[PDB]
């Protein structure tokens, strides 16, 4: 198909008048900037959808790892590609979707904040194997699927292509961040047509992902720390 | 068709320059002040319309109406004072914080016209963000009680006290209005307005076992009733 | 002093009043901003964007199926398969799209509107249909023969996915009411024109996917508060 | 004969710039709220000078009077809020819409000046238009049980609520009254002005059985008494 | 701040104050103004156009036959058909015009005025009239040798139908009062020249339509409320 | 005698900077823009008038009807031309005009308008044949017949002529409107004087109307409904 | 005299407000200023 670019702007460095910490920040940049491959997921019938929290999927694999966990600050952009490939026989679609502040809700009904249901912390930060969704519908967050066409976002159309490829530059209120306690954004995959085939027909489809991590910025020496 | 309808209504900041209910403070001068926490998203008719952008940085104007029980407006003094954080907190009604010296206040009568003031962007980040996807500190963030995976520590703003300036206990039930106008708006990425039911002030939380649809039901796809 | 008098409208607080207030931090400077991108301007910039009709609001379809409208093969000819109000304020499908919800906050709307329709199937199924936007003045059409009279397109299957109807805006009064009768602008209608056809060894059932959206021309007037939030009490 | 008159007041503007009762609303206060459905034909002094003319395009100015049964003024807290078509309607005292945050509304105590507010042109029409022939629907339009003959559907501008902003039940009976004035008026189409009493508010029905003679009788054709 | 101090006056709704209010809509765009015909600038517009009296305001007549004044053959010779006053804010035929409409609505008065007759009857009858005002000073004229010694047209059937009567506007001030004796403008009369002349086999009664009208240097005079208008209750 | 041009305008075809709707209208405007004659009516002794509401007398008949009822979105301009003759001893006049949203009122005296009396849809919008009128003295509309002479209009009086033409454009407060719904005017013929003649006169008088829609426009295009 | 309305925000002290006041003792000349050493202009003077 064609190939988004997040709000029509390429990621970049933290220039001159945006920058506030004074220190010379290190720039790796082949060894950071390169594309890794996740483990894929089966589709199935009856999938509900799976989502990646980006500036921690990434964090504990390679030289990006290495220099996340022993950097304090970082600021990067990405590149997403999501794979998923079937027969001419087969049918189905997914959407693929990037969230900024993709913020995951509990799902009670209890009205008092002190004793309210909240989501575990590898819920909310599942690492590289990603999480399933509860509520696809309400984006396991209160608000409606449909609308998730607002944020920058492709379809996997098993009968138009079988690729789906988003460019995104940094979004945050600050110019660098911490990366193991601030997940800039969300990536999500979600089945809102089923997968139908016939008999005869390969059962083991699988989806899989692949990011680059473009303009890797990290600031803040010192040891190294995961948590 | 040479069209001339006019689409100066649909920006920004006419979109959110309109006071709107705040906050609601309760006072029984019977301790003799009350305080509130600054958070905005208690009402839902504000929080609905600010929820709909990820960032948003502006100035604010705010408006307090206080009134009684039954309504009555006898002539009182009132001391509002806004405490920014770190400062302490007013501990009685003749405390030595209520000596304002280097915060501000005002001073306004029950009889007077609402009082209003301007308050400008305080946030160390460079905007306000009522999504933050993380945690404030590096720690081991357990799975059972999580709390503070939204607490945006970018977003504290202080607190509100009001008093009644008087010798002695007053005997006033008192109710305190404060209406916030945005002003000098600027928003970025766009988000899905809310379908659920809110149920916390701070949480995004939705009730999973009844789950209501963005659209009303009809009898059959082939009909246009709904 | 100066001498002057206080006229009505003293001592009133204007919830839309455009004055200026008194400053609570003289000389104060706030932090300095940076460049975020998806600046958003005006509301008229997310009316334009495609979102998914809840086209399939019944008992029976709940979760995602409410998105999805089925086309199978038929062997009754010329059958309708689907049809909805154009009106976004109104109740129905269009409540769970985008451009719905914001013309809810106002009162008065104008302008074209967009419906896309995106056909899921696999790539050895193909077909013809008939999308039919019929303006106010009578039931809605009980053939395909009666709602080819309006406007219409004829889209079939192929390399391209998604087919656009675009309603053009047809009334007499420069702007319409959100149900505030003399107001709805017609109905939209979903026919097989030929069929759906399939080889062997290929599902006989497929599905369709509706977004809809403003035009150029669009606008509204009038904000209001909307009605889609309760309140019932003080935390939520 | 080098006339200098003045024909200066019989212009249009002049002739419809004056404050008129418009409106007036009960409230008990004991429900906690009263509502108006605006519109203007309820009083024959505004409605005659108006129904001179087809077709009517100004702005407005709207003034706000309100009293008690004994005309006592004791200070208390209203709130006038305006909702268009569509909104929802207060439905209590402290009901989630009297947090107006897009709805306009005026804070106001009983011992103010009278409130004053300023009103645009707002019909999806080009101009307000008192007489329109016909129905608004396609239908069958019953023979016996008419109505909707004359419902000017470009003419509906949504309601007027007012409540007494306190924490409970005031015991106030109160009574507000509302005037209107026409600003930068422009008219269409002049008419016959009515003879006949006004029976209903929305349609022009009057007495077949009772017509008054438009001239007062008088003995004979050959008299100038009458 | 800026001293001064509040004069009377303070804190009081003028129903005719030129003032301004807070606008409640910030940034509203109106409905755009289209093309109407027949705009109206001024009441003194409508004053000029020409509009019936009820002259035949008897008990008798009621109807459309208040409206017409009946002429006949006579053998008396010299006789009255008919009389009225000729102040337009005045009960009588006045009542049921337009310019008498309008000018209840003010104080003052002034100008000239005009009265048309149009004789209704077959084309084969003819005969002439006198048509006299008479300024004010004394009752009605009692013949018509005393009716010519005032204003006055001596008017013949004929192709045209109609006549015109001017009431020049004999004045001692500047401005009359609608009944607010040092008023009043004169009566007119309507004589029998010389007789209605009809053939054999046609009918020997007509009728007469009168339309009463302003002038060119007509004007009003402080505007009023009108006492044409009743209130009893609050639905009307 | 002469023609009347209402307020001084003639029809035209609506322009560009005044419309709204979005599409090319249709003009047939040789099978529209033409003279149509209805059946004529008994003047009589004591008749009291009669009147026609003009976007649905024409709305049955011809080329025109058939546009009318098969579009949503109508406007043009008018010709009306009234005839009535008789012979030198016969004696009569007639009020011929045109009343812009001429509005028929209930006639009873009932204060609560939930039980108030309201006309029928026949009286209202009578079609080809037209209604007569229950009392012309109030116009059936509470305001005088005098001052119906600040509509335009003619007098048919039998001594001076025997045909009235009023040449009137569109009015309305929008560019296009619905001639199923909307009557945007009516004519009324009242004999203010009554008709007198004598013994071996002819006795049959009819009152005829022929009209002519000018500058037809035509929008909206879709099935054809007539209700 | 001349209209005018009175705004919210009326009859309220805010204690960092910055208006004039009226002076109590017209005409008045202060003592003349002298040269004193270690003047300060801010605080962050101090904080260094």
């Amino acid at each position: 198909a064609n190939i988004v670019l997040a709000y029509g702007e390429w990621p970049e460095y933290c220039p001159d008048t945006d920058a506030t910490a004074v220190d010379k920040p290190t720039r790796p940049d082949v060894s950071v900037n390169r594309f890794y491959t996740l483990d894929s997921k089966m589709w199935q019938e009856n999938s509900t959808g799976w989502y990646w929290k980006f500036p921690d999927v990434l964090n504990k694999t390679g030289v990006f790892g290495q220099n996340a966990q022993f950097h304090y600050l970082y600021r990067s952009g990405f590149c997403l590609h999501v794979q998923c490939n079937a027969s001419k026989f087969h049918q189905g679609a997914l959407l693929v979707a990037v969230i900024p502040e993709f913020v995951i809700a509990g799902r009670g009904s209890n009205t008092k904040p002190n004793e309210a249901p909240h989501p575990g912390f590898t819920t909310t930060f599942p690492g590289t194997t990603g999480a399933t969704f509860h509520d696809p519908y309400v984006l396991d967050s209160g608000v409606p699927l449909s609308q998730a066409l607002i944020y920058p976002h492709q379809w996997i159309n098993l009968r138009t292509n079988n690729c789906a490829t988003v460019i995104v530059p940094y979004i945050n209120a600050v110019p660098f961040d911490s990366a193991i306690n601030h997940s800039n954004f969300g990536l999500i995959v979600i089945p809102v047509s089923p997968l139908k085939y016939s008999s005869g027909a390969t059962t083991a489809i699988p989806i899989t992902i692949t990011i680059a991590p473009l303009n890797s910025e990290f600031g803040g020496l010192r040891q190294a720390v995961s948590q | 068709v040479v069209n001339r309808n006019g689409v100066l209504e649909t920006t920004i900041n006419h979109f959110f320059s309109r006071s709107g209910l705040v906050g609601v403070v309760n006072l029984t001068d019977g301790t003799g002040y009350a305080t509130w926490d600054i958070d905005i998203m208690g009402f839902v008719q504000l929080r609905r319309k600010c929820e709909m952008f990820t960032y948003m940085r502006f100035n604010a104007e705010f408006t307090f109406v206080t009134t009684t029980k039954n309504g009555e407006a006898r002539p009182y003094m009132l001391q509002y004072m806004y405490v920014p954080p770190g400062a302490p907190k007013p501990t009685g009604r003749d405390a030595f914080q209520w000596q304002t010296a280097t915060n501000p206040s005002v001073f306004v009568k029950l009889t007077d016209p609402p009082a209003q003031v301007s308050v400008p962007f305080m946030s160390p980040a460079s905007a306000y963000q009522w999504f933050y996807d993380g945690y404030p500190t590096f720690g081991q963030h357990p799975e059972t009680s999580n709390t503070t995976y939204g607490l945006c520590p970018n977003n504290m703003m202080g607190t509100f006290a009001v008093r009644v300036v008087s010798r002695e206990a007053s005997q006033l039930k008192l109710q305190t209005r404060v209406y916030m106008k945005l002003k000098h708006v600027r928003a970025w990425v766009p988000r899905p307005i809310r379908s659920q039911p809110y149920l916390l002030k701070n949480f995004p939380n939705y009730d999973s076992s009844k789950i209501t649809n963005s659209a009303r039901d009809r009898s059959s796809i082939k009909q246009a009733n709904m | 002093g100066i001498p002057a008098e206080l006229r009505p409208g003293t001592n009133q607080f204007l919830t839309t009043d455009d004055d200026t207030a008194a400053p609570i931090l003289p000389g104060f400077t706030p932090t300095p901003t940076i460049h975020i991108p998806g600046e958003v301007h005006s509301l008229l910039e997310l009316c334009r964007v495609e979102t998914i009709l809840e086209v399939n609001n019944t008992t029976e379809a709940t979760g995602l199926t409410r998105l999805l409208i089925p086309v199978s093969s038929q062997n009754k000819a010329d059958e309708l398969c689907a049809a909805f109000m154009v009106d976004p304020g109104r109740i129905g499908p269009w409540q769970s799209t985008l451009v719905g919800q914001i013309c809810r906050y106002y009162t008065q709307w104008s302008g074209s509107l967009k419906v896309t329709f995106m056909f899921t199937g696999s790539f050895m199924a193909t077909g013809k249909m008939l999308v039919a936007y019929s303006p106010p003045g009578s039931a809605q059409p009980a053939n395909r023969e009666t709602a080819m009279l309006g406007t219409h397109v004829i889209w079939d299957f192929g390399l391209q996915s998604s087919v656009s109807l675009v309603i053009p805006w047809i009334s007499n009064t420069h702007f319409r009411t959100a149900k505030t009768d003399y107001y709805t602008a017609g109905v939209v209608t979903l026919w097989y024109q030929t069929n759906y056809v399939v080889p062997p060894e290929t599902p006989g059932e497929a599905y369709i996917i509706a977004m809809g959206a403003a035009q150029d021309n669009f606008t509204l007037k009038i904000c209001k508060d909307t009605d889609e939030v309760t309140q019932q009490a003080v935390l939520q």
